[PDB]
DNA sequence: GGGAAGTAGTTACGCCTGGTCATTAC
DNA sequence: GTAATGAACTACTTCCC
RNA sequence: GACCAGGCG
């Protein structure tokens, strides 16, 4: 399990799940899941429009 | 209306996967689960009152409660940034 | 002492003060890190707790502390 | 409860403080307020109910139909509480033999079991629960068989059994159940094999439960107890005495209501009917007990039904008692009829060519069991040559 | 109990019947093979015997064929209804020591 | 105020024999 | 392979309507 | 070393 430098998304295969470009760092610590956008106001503090898990300092 | 749930230290970033394959089998209206690592022993979960969580925290062994009271969202700001 | 078998065997005070230093380094952690007011308010209540059963295990109106066997531990 | 007048006039004085005050939700309010003090309101609701349904009477069910039966109950108990306040019922005896049951290791061990057996089934639900969550679903379902055979883990079972049946503390907090059996020679472990202990503690001095009971007559030995503090408390069995297994009671229920007895629900008790008691619970009234007393020990004595049950009546409050569980403590007995004993010089006779045995000396009627409460009935004569009408 | 119900969408398991075995004991390297008191009284071991219990699968509410697995050992009573000394002579009894 | 009612503290001295402990999920 | 905890007694003190 | 059970005066 990797995580994209600029998407910030925890990705669990070689390849984003929302970008095409296969990008990672291997320096993820803080883990961040969401599982419904549209009702978690975390998600909208932090901007973010897609379910899913994200990091934060990688 | 964030809510805190005390978890053994050792697996706390394997409980938020297990969270998060658990909420799909009854359709828990959870909206998310924060577990950073800064924070040794504690996680924070998202839910609109106390059933929901109590019914999402039962079947778990590391799971041990909740912590009374509402965690308020100001707490937590210097951790997302 | 040492056990033929082995294994060690160790008082009931080492176990209580082992308790108390993993409670300490554990509320220190947190405080130094930043944390809201409900951890540490509940980390403060479990390190008294442990002072409290490690002076006395039979002070009134507490579950006193247990051993691995069941038997209540015995303390100063 | 009732229909005396005296307890009509109790009851009704009785009711004023809930009569025109509550409903039957503003008890349940009641209750939650007292059980969950200041919590959720909704909450309160429920741990009643909880409360409610599995801490009352929890013999009779825990289903939320049976609370009718759970205060007819609660009902009878008080009408005895009220019974004993105007001196229409003396005071019971804890030291009575026919109130006391023993416990054998066929109970035991079934809580032994179950504890560990409720062990073992959460241990298995976790172990798939895991399984499945981590491998995923298509290779579960690839072969349920080995999926199901090698996610059980048969040790929790036995070390659970093991470690309590030799260390000897039982779950639930008692303490010497298994002991060490004695071996210095016969006489020890033979007596070893027959012991009797009492659940109280030692260091007290329990004045009324050391001493002797007149109905320990042939099922305690009177001689035979330790020296030091445990006197009293510990006693052999007898030579004649004789423990009883259980029978099933459903089988036992609907043969009683055979012969003539009404349910509870139909008819309300009246002072001027007797009382029917199964296993200590109530189970209808009958317009004359002194017969159907007759007739069941008649049919017992027949070879109709199991010599395991025993039937006794007490006249002064119109109440019929029948047992059939196990635990209790028999002794054997002649029969005599018109009295002639009806045991003969040619049954002994038969018995010492060997033609005859115990088993069908029982089962002729001849020789019958009695535990503490048919004692009562009795008057047993001692020599055959005291015998009389 | 009735059965078990685990957290899986589609799965329920119904509780069949329970056996009691004969009383044996397993090596540790695999072989099991008859056991009698003197032979336990000596060796330090437990005279117990096997138990066996029958497993009903059930999916999506369908019930399949049963399965039969061994749950744990249960001690034995001496000259009991199960035990090997039921029934014997008194030269067998000798000879067995 | 002087009646509950609910804590809180004790309960003889030696000696002998044997048996059990002193974690576990991955 | 290891890091992890899950019955009587008697005299005071506190109420209290 | 601590517990449990049983005995002796
Ligand atoms: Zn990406």
């Amino acid at each position: 399990e990797k995580a994209c430098r600029h998407c910030h998304y925890i990705t669990s295969e070689d390849r984003c799940p929302v970008c095409g470009s296969r990008d990672l760092s291997e320096e993820w610590f803080d883990l961040v899941i969401i599982v419904d956008v549209e009702n978690s106001e975390i998600a909208k503090k932090i901007g973010a429009k897609v379910p899913g898990k994200y990091a934060i300092r990688v | 209306k964030i809510f805190a749930v005390r978890v053994t230290h050792g697996q706390e970033e394997t409980t938020a996967k297990l969270i998060y394959s658990k909420v799909r089998t009854y359709n828990l209206p959870i909206y998310a689960i924060l577990a950073p690592s800064r924070v040794k022993g504690y996680i924070f979960v998202e839910a609109p009152n106390k059933g929901v969580v109590d019914e999402a925290i039962r079947g778990i062994r590391h799971a041990r409660g909740v912590l009374p009271g509402e965690v308020p969202f100001k707490e937590i700001e210097h951790f997302l940034e | 002492i040492t056990l033929e078998t082995g294994i060690r065997a160790e008082d009931d005070l080492t176990h209580k003060l082992v308790d108390i230093i993993r409670i300490n380094n554990r509320l220190k952690q947190n405080i130094e890190a930043g944390a809201p007011q409900l951890i540490i308010e509940d980390l403060w209540d479990l390190l008294q707790y442990h002072v409290t059963t490690y002076i006395n295990n039979e002070a009134p109106g507490v579950p006193p502390a247990k051993h691995k066997s069941g038997r209540p531990l015995k303390t100063l | 409860v009732g229909n005396d007048p005296e307890v009509q006039q109790i009851m009704f004085d009785n009711l004023e403080d809930a009569s025109d005050i509550t409903t039957q939700q503003e008890a349940l309010e009641f209750i939650g307020k007292l059980v969950a003090p200041g919590q959720a309101r909704e909450y309160r609701l429920k741990r009643a109910e909880y409360v409610i349904d599995n801490n009352l009477l929890p013999h009779m069910g825990v289903s939320p139909e049976d609370r009718i039966k759970k205060a007819y109950y609660l009902g009878m108990m008080a009408l005895k509480v009220i019974e004993l306040s105007l001196g229409r019922r003396p005071e019971d005896d804890k030291d009575h033999y026919a109130n006391k049951r023993l416990r054998l290791a066929g109970d035991l061990l079934k809580d032994l079991f179950r504890v560990a057996f409720s062990q073992l089934v959460k241990d298995i639900q976790y172990q798939m629960t895991k399984t499945y969550q981590r491998k995923g679903d298509k290779y579960t379902f690839g072969n349920i068989h080995r999926f199901i055979r090698n996610s059980i883990r048969p040790d929790v079972l036995t070390e659970r059994i093991e470690h309590a049946l030799a260390t000897g503390a039982w779950p639930g907090g008692r303490t010497g159940v298994s002991q060490l059996l004695d071996r210095t020679n016969y006489m020890s472990t033979l007596s070893h094999l027959r012991r009797v202990t009492s659940p109280l503690d030692r260091e007290q001095p329990h004045f009324e439960a050391r001493d002797l009971h007149g109905t320990h007559w042939g099922r305690i030995c009177p001689t035979e107890t330790p020296e030091g503090p445990n006197c009293g408390l510990v006693k052999n069995l007898a030579l004649m005495a004789q423990i009883t297994t259980a029978v099933p009671e459903e089988e036992i229920r609907e043969y009683l209501m055979s012969l003539g007895i009404v349910p509870i629900e139909v008819r309300r008790p009246d002072p001027t009917l007797w009382r029917v008691y199964l296993n200590g619970v109530l189970i209808g009234t009958i317009e004359d007990g002194k017969a159907l007393v007759q007739r069941i020990r008649q049919d017992r004595r027949s070879g109709k039904i199991s010599d395991v049950i025993n039937v006794a009546y007490y006249e002064d409050v119109k109440e019929v008692y029948v047992n059939s569980d196990d635990g209790r403590v028999r002794r054997p007995l002649i029969i005599v009829e018109n009295g002639v004993p009806k045991l003969t010089k040619e049954h002994v006779q038969a018995v010492k060519e060997g033609r005859l045995k115990w088993s069908d000396l029982i089962k002729m009627g001849i020789i019958e069991y009695l535990d503490a409460e048919e004692e009562e009935n009795a008057y047993v004569a001692m020599w055959p040559w005291e015998v009389t009408e | 109990f009735g059965g078990i119900k685990p957290d899986i969408p589609d799965f329920e398991v119904k509780f069949g019947k329970i056996r009691v075995g004969e009383p044996e004991f397993q090596e540790p390297h695999g072989q099991r093979k008859p056991l009698y008191p003197m032979d336990a009284r000596i060796r330090n071991l437990t005279y117990a015997a096997p138990l066996y219990l029958e497993m009903i699968p059930v999916i999506k509410g369908v019930e399949q064929d049963p399965v039969e697995v061994r749950i744990g050992e249960l001690p034995i009573m001496l000259k009991s209804k199960v035990c090997r000394l039921y029934g014997l002579s008194d030269e067998e009894l000798i000879k067995l020591g």
